[PDB]
Parts: structure tokens; C-alpha cells; sequence
């Protein structure tokens, strides 16, 4: 459902950064190295974490939002999670960088799961709109919340430099605020 | 090269 990389939406690879697409049966996951913590990319078929794993993506859903494409870690819990969705939330965290997985949720405040994703509800989709956690619109003062893969849909997504040598704040913003 | 996530804040 995302052309380039799922993760980061770039859709040019690099030579020390290649994208790496997954030969999995049914699987459209296409991803970064970079994006996916892939320790080595390989000479052949190369195969994303569900893919690799033991059961059926009717169960294999992200536990932080309602949609069901897109690259899957496991997380704390034995449960699945967006890498995009990861990155968003301000309070997940990995506890391996390198490989990026397992995705850590234990520190996700209460907060991030008593909200309604705005850009679910008006498709009317309530149902939607409460599943898993939001994040919360980056500009100051509003209070707008949404599913990190529904912004990104959306193209409400965005990378903005930190304070640090590469530290990037991973963002979004509600229609109303982007740029 | 550093991965999204060993970049994250
Ligand atoms: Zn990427
Ligand atoms: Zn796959
Ligand atoms: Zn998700
Ligand atoms: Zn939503
Ligand atoms: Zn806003």
C-alpha cells in the first residue's frame, strides 16, 4: 500500500543502504536497511520478522494502530508493532537499536490509549478511531491526535533535526498545522 | 549506518 519504503516513505536506495524487499508469500513489506535494523542484507530471498514467524496474518496485527500492511517487530509482550509507529510514538522505545526489535511499550503512558484517532473518526470509522495508541499533534497548543500510520497516509508525517549530532525528533501534525 | 531508531530522541 506504500510505494518505496514503508517505513520512511523515501523511494531511493543507497549503496550502504539498500531497500530490501520481502519474498514473503502474500508480504509487500519493502523497507531500508537502515529502516528495519537488517543486521545483513542477503544474496537471495530475504524475509521480514511475521513473515518469518509461525502464525497467520490474521492474527499478526500492530498493537498501536488498526492498520495491517507495513513492517512488523515484536514486541515486550509477545505482541506485533509498526516500526513507523514506533518511531512516532514518543514513548516507545527499542531495546536494540542496531537490530530495532524488540519494540519496548512498557513505558507508553496510559494517556497514549484513551484517544481517539480524528482522522479515523471523520471517515466515521469509531470503531477504528479508539484501537491502539495516538500521537499527538506536534504544534503547540493543539491537542489533535491520530494513528501514526494514519498521518502517514495522509502525508502528515515528518522528520525534523534535534539537538544532537544525528538525533532526529520524529514528528506529525493534524491538517490543520503542517508547515 | 545508524539505524531511524539509534537516531530517535
Ligand atoms: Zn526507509
Ligand atoms: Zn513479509
Ligand atoms: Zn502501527
Ligand atoms: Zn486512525
Ligand atoms: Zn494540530
Amino acid at each position: 500500500m506504500i510505494g518505496g519504503c514503508c517505513v520512511c516513505s523515501d523511494e531511493r536506495g543507497w549503496a550502504e543502504n539498500p531497500l530490501v524487499y520481502c519474498d514473503g508469500h502474500g508480504c509487500s513489506v519493502a523497507v531500508h536497511q537502515a529502516c528495519y535494523g537488517i543486521v545483513q542484507v542477503p544474496t537471495g530471498p530475504w524475509f521480514c520478522r511475521k513473515c518469518e514467524s509461525q502464525e497467520r496474518a490474521a492474527r499478526v496485527r500492530c498493537e498501536l494502530c488498526p492498520h495491517k500492511d507495513g513492517a512488523l517487530k515484536r514486541t515486550d509482550n509477545g505482541g506485533w508493532a509498526h516500526v513507523v509507529c514506533a518511531l512516532y510514538i514518543p514513548e516507545v522505545q527499542f531495546a536494540n537499536v542496531s537490530t530495532m526489535e524488540p519494540i519496548v511499550l512498557q513505558s507508553v503512558p496510559h494517556d497514549r490509549y484513551n484517544k481517539t484517532c480524528y482522522i479515523c473518526d471523520e471517515q466515521g470509522r469509531e470503531s477504528k478511531a479508539a484501537t491502539g495508541a495516538c500521537m499527538t499533534c506536534n504544534k503547540h497548543g493543539c491537542r489533535q491526535a491520530f494513528h501514526v500510520t494514519c498521518a502517514q497516509f495522509a502525508g502528515l508525517l515528518c522528520e525534523e533535526e534535534g539537538n544532537g549530532a544525528d538525533n532526529v525528533q520524529y514528528c506529525g501534525y493534524c491538517k490543520y498545522h503542517f508547515s | 549506518l545508524a539505524t531511524k531508531a539509534a537516531r530517535k530522541s
